[PDB]
Order: structure tokens, then sequence, then C-alpha cells
RNA sequence: UCUCAUGGAGAGUUCGAUCCUGGCUCAGGAUGAACGCUGGCGGCAUGCUUAACACAUGCAAGUCGGACGGGAAGUGGUGUUUCCAGUGGCGGACGGGUGAGUAACGCGUAAGAACCUGCCCUUGGGAGGGGAACAACAGCUGGAAACGGCUGCUAAUACCCCGUAGGCUGAGAAGCAAAAGGAGGAAUCCGCCCGAGGAGGGGCUCGCGUCUGAUUAGCUAGUUGGUGAGGUAAUAGCUUACCAAGGCGAUGAUCAGUAGCUGGUCCGAGAGGAUGAUCAGCCACACUGGGACUGAGACACGGCCCAGACUCCUACGGGAGGCAGCAGUGGGGAAUUUUCCGCAAUGGGCGAAAGCCUGACGGAGCAAUGCCGCGUGGAGGCAGAAGGCCCACGGGUCGUGAACUUCUUUUCCCGGAGAAGAAGCAAUGACGGUAUCCGGGGAAUAAGCAUCGGCUAACUCUGUGCCAGCAGCCGCGGUAAGACAGAGGAUGCAAGCGUUAUCCGGAAUGAUUGGGCGUAAAGCGUCUGUAGGUGGCUUUUUAAGUCCGCCGUCAAAUCCCAGGGCUCAACCCUGG
């Protein structure tokens, strides 16, 4: 299954998160294939392509709880659907 | 990680450094040291010129060092882009100005947390500083006393074109990047790139 | 094999456990490694101040 | 350029012809095209060919151990017999 | 007078002396480091390279009662409700650790055809009617224990049959194939059966690249090839019977030895050399070997069976177990850590949901192991004095150094305030009263290590007398030692400094770039010739090599350029 997941890299107590999509069963820092986001807590930035995620939602890659908050506060289910 | 020792001694056997004390060396001791030393060879004098720069700027020869990768890296005049990184800390920016009467003293009043760079406290003696930034003291009159005293218990050394002066906060304002010709230091920057053609 | 006592003076005897390190003798032929001073059973050298780290003797106080 | 070319040689074998390829390739270290061999084997269940003859090769799906290839006839050649 | 180029240093030693040739040695940088002396703090990282030796103790994979029957607790021994040994469903094939084995489709790169694929997404059609069991449980019974035995009863998304079919077999006629219900103010969600697709994942095949040795030259017999009969999810000697005699190799077969591979890491002017820790991907292994079941997926680290070695329990009949998971112990070794806190975040599994589990992961602690950063005071200090060393005995040096006087407080001590990280109305923080800020006190809390014959920056005196001893090379010391030991002084580094070990460079000393063979090491005693290498001139053909323009790909991280963010840097992030 594919699915939309964030992963960690950064320093130590400065978490600083990318969004991508990869399978499940591969660990976290796992081979890549579309990196389609970037997230921090901290400094609340966001750039999110959009054309690239809708490719995958269309395929049934389903959303975590954050990234679906994430995209919730976007309106990107609107045009989704 | 810094000097802690006489300053003359160094003066009578290396050369001149305005930076560190503008005093000067009294005794022509004896002549018959002078004639123990006598000559000096090529890697000796290649040695003395990159001494010249330990004491100038205060500075050690990893953080040296470090800086003459950055020259390298730098396309043209590895030597001239290796002063253009030493002039520009904040260390020789406070004191060119005359905000202190030695580095050293530079180096105390910025490690204690008496100035700000641009409204934000600087700890750092070895901070770059990039062209337009402002450099002020703090609100304590504590802080404002000792480059108040600076600047006015002694006179004033003519500044360069790239420095300013606000007498009115006390303040300074860097223009644009230095030329080679204003160091404040007479050096042969070619002997010191000689002298790391080894590393 | 068989290595070098550096320093002057020493306590060793048969028996006796200590630690080789590299460096050969070139006045010796057949001799190719050095015992350090100060370790679990050689002993600093005795009332020696200059070069003291290579011989495993404390700092006077 | 695609598929490889080879010579036949050694086509006893029922259904099938043992075949030589030759490709040249530069030496890494000095730089010079080596005229490298290898062999392979390949399958023509009309039997049209023989030893002596100019062959091309194609990939198929396995049909034994080591014989994963057919054979077919070549596309560009050189004849040319007698032109002005 | 453009632009490109940011990059190549030598020194000593053969001789009485010189020019060569040729080895040895040094100056550089790096490390998963170790030892020695010394030692203030902070930030980011790292931490069994040896015995894949053996392991005490605790934890590391569970979850669903909204699938089912029973049982327990509580209550007003009554309703709701809470808990679960068993049946059933999903996950236990991910994640974690380790490189023993492996010289080959194992890895990397670039292509293919004869296949599978639970969960997710999309989509076309269905779920009708009946029956029989094992658990649990109840009774009896055998054992020291682990675990059982017998006799009967029972539910289900568990089992079986019938019926139906856009599917399967076949040339066709014909033959065969399913399902499960659960929750609910009833709209109606979670699911089940058949079939066709998408994505991801996995299996198979192939081109190219992929260590050493010729004092290993012949190897193979299901071996190369086919047919038929088999077999696998699928192609295939994958298996078998017969037939044919091929298949590999001197461009190195076979045999032997070594080794996880790669992105990358270090060195280098470059070409290239060495290397495969941390991070990331693939493969392989799970006490040593063999085998299979289960499942969409294994020949399964914390699953089962057998054999073997070892350890533990025993009532001696018989049983239990596999830290190359976290932490930790013994042992080996020069040498590498707490038997810690927490699921707050990230990620994973189960569940409709609430929530449960998660030694993965996120944090703390130990270590100067490494990299980076800041201190161990600034300024002034007239003249003179004590003291150490040296002297041509007049003086010189240690030395503005110290004393002394003022100034400041990173750091230090005391006392307060105090987060972000949390995404989700509110609440939800292991770290943590952590970072951080304000106030008070006061130079108060903080420098050592090597070297000083030449290479190689830095010198005298005393003592010793080829003695004690130094040394990387040349070599110093035999009574005035700049080479030993001490002292003073100096130089170079700096919370580090040196020694040793390992790799590269220097080394043009294996010379493609970039060497040589008359006499310094080097032309077979000579000739004929196989393979192989190269090959005269002129006009055409083709476009394999070669050159140009586009497309795809060589992951991310790292390196390079730019930009931004941590008070700067290391470092982190964005883009190319
Ligand atoms: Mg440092
Ligand atoms: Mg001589
Ligand atoms: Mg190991
Ligand atoms: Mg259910
Ligand atoms: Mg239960
Ligand atoms: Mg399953
Ligand atoms: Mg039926
Ligand atoms: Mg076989
Ligand atoms: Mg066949
Ligand atoms: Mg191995
Ligand atoms: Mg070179
Ligand atoms: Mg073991
Ligand atoms: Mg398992
Ligand atoms: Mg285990
Ligand atoms: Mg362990
Ligand atoms: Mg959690
Ligand atoms: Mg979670
Ligand atoms: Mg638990
Ligand atoms: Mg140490
Ligand atoms: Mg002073
Ligand atoms: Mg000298
Ligand atoms: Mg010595
Ligand atoms: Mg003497
Ligand atoms: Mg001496
Ligand atoms: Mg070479
Ligand atoms: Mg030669
Ligand atoms: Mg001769
Ligand atoms: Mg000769
Ligand atoms: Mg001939
Ligand atoms: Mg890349």
């Amino acid at each position: 299954m594919v699915k939309l997941r964030l992963k960690r890299c950064g320093r130590k107590q400065r978490a600083v998160y990318r969004i991508v999509a990869i399978d499940v069963r591969s660990r976290r820092e796992g081979r890549d294939l579309q990196k389609v986001g970037f997230y921090d807590p901290i400094k609340s930035q966001t750039y999110l392509n959009v054309p690239a995620i809708l490719d995958f939602l269309e395929k049934g890659a389903q959303p975590t709880e954050t990234v679906y908050d994430i995209l919730k506060r976007a309106e990107v289910f609107k045009e989704f659907r | 990680s810094r000097y802690r020792g006489p300053r003359f001694k160094k003066i009578r056997r290396l050369g001149a450094l305005p930076g560190l004390t503008n005093k000067r060396p009294r005794a022509g001791s004896d002549l018959r040291n002078q004639s123990r030393s006598g000559k000096r060879s090529q890697y000796r004098i290649r040695l003395e010129e990159k001494q010249k720069l330990r004491f100038h700027y205060g500075i050690t020869e990893r953080q040296l060092l470090k800086y003459v990768r950055i020259a390298r890296k730098a396309k043209g005049s590895t030597g001239q882009v290796l002063l253009q990184l030493l002039e520009m800390r904040l260390d020789n920016i406070l004191f060119r100005l005359g905000m202190a009467p030695t580095i050293p003293g530079a180096r105390q009043l910025v490690n204690h947390r008496h100035i700000l760079v641009n409204g934000r406290i600087v700890d750092i003696p070895s901070y770059r500083c990039k062209p337009q930034d402002t450099i002020m003291a703090r609100d304590e009159q504590k802080s404002i006393a000792l480059i108040q005293n600076s600047l006015d218990l002694s006179p004033r050394e003519e500044l360069p074109k790239h420095l300013t002066l606000n007498p009115f906060p006390y303040k300074g304002l860097v223009n644009q990047i230095i030329d080679s010709k204003w160091v404040g230091l007479k050096i042969n920057e070619l002997l010191v790139v000689e002298y790391y053609s080894r590393q | 094999i068989t290595a070098y006592i550096p320093g002057i003076g020493h306590n060793l005897q048969e028996h006796s456990v200590v630690l080789v390190r590299g460096g050969r003798v070139k006045d010796l032929p057949g001799v190719r490694y050095h015992i350090v001073r100060g370790t679990l059973d050689a002993v600093g050298v005795k009332d020696r101040q200059q070069g003291r780290s290579k011989y495993g003797v404390k700092k006077p106080k | 350029m695609r598929s490889m070319q080879g010579k036949v040689i050694c086509a006893t074998n029922d259904k099938t012809v043992n075949v030589e390829v030759v490709r040249l390739a530069p030496h890494p270290k000095y730089k010079r095209r080596v005229r490298k061999k290898k062999k392979y084997q390949a399958h023509d269940p009309d039997n049209q060919f023989k030893v002596g003859d100019w062959v091309q090769l194609d990939k198929c799906r396995p049909i034994s151990k080591t014989k994963t290839f057919l054979a077919v006839a070549p596309e560009g050649r050189q004849s040319s017999a007698t032109r002005p």
C-alpha cells in the first residue's frame, strides 16, 4: 500500500520534517520516489505542492492523521472530488 | 584558546603590531644577541610573516587554517580574500572604529555582552559583519561608559572610507567591502600563501 | 619477540606483565619493539622532568 | 546497435545453433578498443541456418538452460554486389 | 592589453671530492582509534574493528467483546456495566541486530516476457435454502512438573452439502465452481463471495561492470540439445524416460585462497590509488545442520518437527531453552557506555470508536573519541627593590612580566522569572523548572604538552666521561657535549600535546598521462612462422566506433555553486 507520511531529518531537539510518499512496510528513512511537501512545527511554513499529491490520492494513497490535518487546512479535498 | 602573555617579548623579534597595542618597545637591548641571531632562513621569514596575523587579530591556527580553505575556494587573489575575512571580523571592526584601545580589550567587550548588531546581541568576537550592518552598544550605563571612555580620553585616528560614526548614538556602520590596501598592518600576503602550500 | 627498555633504571624481572609498542632501535640488530613506561608493571622513570609524557611519570606538585 | 550479430559456428545440435558474438570496447585504463568474444545459444525451429552463415539475435523468454535468444536474419548489410 | 588556470615545493644518506643511477628515511593530511602527561565549559556527532565465543535477570508483538459460546467481579449478590482462558479474524515475512557464508544476475547499471499480489483505490454483478463437529465447559482420571487421557453437551464472520454464475477445462458438444453476518433513534455504516483494472511490493530471464594465483590445464555426464510424459504462481533438465554429442576454456575453464556489494569515505595538481564504521539501499544469516506446515506473502531471530553439542529443572520416569533485539554479566583483547525515563512527538500493528502495545523511535546519563565555538582578564603600571639564570664581572636576560591601581563578569556562586516543540475547540510535554531572560556579589573558579645537532622554527651553563643514555634518517657521548640528564631561556601548539599502529601523498620508486634495457638492474644464441596486434594510395557504400542536437535514467543524503535559519561556526534546511 502507498501512504502519505512524513520522515524526520534534522538536529536533535529541532524537528524539521518533510512530506513524502513511500510504501508502508519500508522504514521511516526509506527509499523515496516523490517528495511532495515540507513542514516544521516551529516556523510553521509549508509549500505542499498539490499537483503531485492528487496524483497519488487518486491511486489509493491514504494520508496519516496529521497529514490529513495539513491537507485539511488546504482546500485540496474539495478539488479532489 | 588565548595568548594571555607578554606582548613586547614578541614585538622585539616579530615586527610592529598596532592592532595589539599602540605602545612601543623601549630598549634595543644588546648588540650581542643581535650577533647571535644574525641572518634568517627563508622558512623562518615565511614563518614570521604568518605570526603577525596570529597577534594582530587574536586567532588560532585551526581558526586561521579554516579561512585559508575559504580563500582557496574563492576565486582570485586568495591572499587578498584572506584579509577580507579577517578585517570583516567583529573584533577588528570595533577596534578600527576606535571603540577600544586594544583588540584584546575589544574582544573582552564582545564576550561580556556589551555590543549588539542590528538590534541583537552578539557574543562572538569572530563574528563576520556583512555590509550595511549597524553596531551599537547596550542601554546600561556601564556599557555606554566603556565605549564613551574610549572615544573621549585620547585622540582619534582617521577612519577609513568603509566605516562611519554617528556620535549621537556612538555607533558605526559598514559601507562596502574592504580593499586589500586598507589593511591596518604592513603585510606581504604572498609569503603567507607560500607557507600553507604544503597544507 | 624481544623489546627495548627506554629510560634510565627499571624494576622489571622475570614473570612480569609489560605493554609493548612499535619503534625499532637501529644500534641493536633484531630489536624492533619498545615497551611503555608507566603501565601494568613498568614504572615511570625516577627523577625525570623534561620529556615526561614519553615515560609515564607524574608531574611534580 | 540494439541487438547483437554473430557467427553461427557449431550448428550441430538439433533445433539449436551455437553463435559467436564479437564486440569492441575501450580498455578503461589505457583507452584502446579490444576485440572481445562471447558465445551464446539460440534456436531455429526451421533449421534454416548452418555453419558459415551470418545471423542476428533477439531477446525472448527462456527455452532451456543457457539458451535464451532467438535467431533471426540480419537487417543492415552491405552486399552491394558490383555497383558502379 | 581578452579569457581560462586557484593547482605539482623538497631535504639527508654511498665518495677524498664531483656528476649520475638506485633503495632507505623525513617534512603533509586522515582515523570506529589505543597508550602516555595534562585537563574549564558549551554545541553538533560518535562509541566490540578481537571470541558469528558462552550467557543469569527484566523487557523487546500484540490486538478486536461492534465475530461467538461460556466464566468472573461489582451493584439493591436483579438492569446498565468492567475484566478474559478458549474458538474465530488481522498482524507475528514489517521494524531491530549481525557480516559468518557468498566471486555470482549477489550487487550496481541498463533492458525484457512466461507470473503472483492480503491491506488501499476504481469498477461490474451477487449473498437462497439445510445439516454435522471440535474447543471452552461438566464428570472421571494419569503426573514431581511441564503437559495430558477418557466419557458426554454447545455457539459463530469456524466446518459440510445442495441451488445459481459475465469465471475455469476443452476443437466443440458438454462438465465444474461460490457467500457471513455484525452494530443501529433503523436508511446503512463495518464486512463477506465471483469477475475485470490501477498503484505499490515481490518472483524469473538477459547485456555490461564486478579480487588474487599457471609451481592449479584440462573440466562437465542430467553434463549441452530435442521430443514425450511431468511439475511450478510462472519460463526453464526444474524432474524423468529415450535419442542425438555436444557444452566451458590459455582473452585463463576447473581447482585453491580471499571477500558482503553499492551510494559513498580518505588521499591526490590531475589521471587515479586505497577503502566499504556511523547515515541510506539491496542481498545473506538467526546455537550447529536438515525438513516442511501455515498464509496473499517464509522455508519464518523472539513459530513448529527431527538429529547433534552445551546449559538449567527433576520426585530419574521425564522436561525446558537459544541476547549476531535493548540494557547488562563472564571471557578474549591495547581498547569502546546506564541492568535509566517516556510513548509527549515521528512511524508501525489491531480496533467502528474510545483506546491498547511499540528497548523501533524520541530523550537523559558515562567518555576530550572527533569536529566546531568561548574562557582561563582589559587598560595603565613613573622610578626603584627582592629573587632565578648567564657574564668579558661593567652588566644582560626572565621582565610591563610580577607587585600595585582602576574597569568589566562570558564563565563561577546566590536569588527570581521562564518557553517553543502540540498537529486536534479545550485539555494532552519523557525531555524540564531544560534552553532562555532579569537582579546581586566579585579578578574572584580555570594551562598545560612537545621540541630547541641538520631535515626543522627555536641556546647557553652545570653534571656525566663511548659510562649512564638519546635517535625517524645521517649518526651524537671516549673531560670544556648547541645531539645524553638537570637548570634557565626560547620556539611551535593549546584543553589539548606527543608516542605507536593503519592508508594515501611525497614516490616519475611499476613512470596511460609519466620511466628504461651499449658500459649503472634490464635485447631470448639465432632464424622461420600459428594465434594476436598494426598496416600504402584513389573514388564510392554503410554509419559500428567517433562528434553534435533532444528524451529517459544513474534515489535521497554527501561533494560543488547560490540562498536561508540556529547569537557565529560546526551543523540543519530550501533550490539548482
Ligand atoms: Mg579548540
Ligand atoms: Mg662520508
Ligand atoms: Mg564485530
Ligand atoms: Mg468486527
Ligand atoms: Mg479474550
Ligand atoms: Mg495475512
Ligand atoms: Mg456447490
Ligand atoms: Mg542440473
Ligand atoms: Mg524444449
Ligand atoms: Mg567473510
Ligand atoms: Mg602524485
Ligand atoms: Mg552464539
Ligand atoms: Mg518470526
Ligand atoms: Mg533472542
Ligand atoms: Mg546486546
Ligand atoms: Mg507512539
Ligand atoms: Mg502514533
Ligand atoms: Mg509492554
Ligand atoms: Mg586520551
Ligand atoms: Mg597586563
Ligand atoms: Mg634552525
Ligand atoms: Mg630527548
Ligand atoms: Mg660538559
Ligand atoms: Mg638536552
Ligand atoms: Mg606513482
Ligand atoms: Mg629508471
Ligand atoms: Mg658489470
Ligand atoms: Mg649490466
Ligand atoms: Mg616472423
Ligand atoms: Mg544524488
